């Protein structure tokens, strides 16, 4: 319908996709960091 | 070529640069990086960055 807004840029547990999301004020703050945790 | 001048309550993320610096240690003068100043030395110092 809208494209308001747009951006382009063993398996034992090998790393780790963890993303905390919040808001603030309507601007949104995306956080990446795929830490490697082979426990 | 329209330029839409809209403050709203969302946050403003359009500025703009302007001019050149070059500060060296034992003098002793402002700065500005992206909005915070202050008035003194500026050395090439020894510290850590991430």
């Amino acid at each position: 319908n809208n494209c308001t807004f747009e951006y382009v840029s063993q398996g034992n547990f090998k790393n780790l996709r963890e993303f905390v999301f919040k808001n603030i004020d309507g601007y949104f703050k995306i956080y990446s960091k795929h830490t490697p945790i082979n426990l | 070529v329209v330029l839409s001048f809209e403050l709203l309550h969302a946050p403003a993320t359009v500025c703009g640069p302007k001019k050149s610096t070059n500060l060296v240690k034992n003098k002793c003068v402002n700065f500005n990086f992206n909005g915070l100043t202050g008035t003194g030395v500026l050395t090439e110092s020894n510290k850590k960055f991430l």
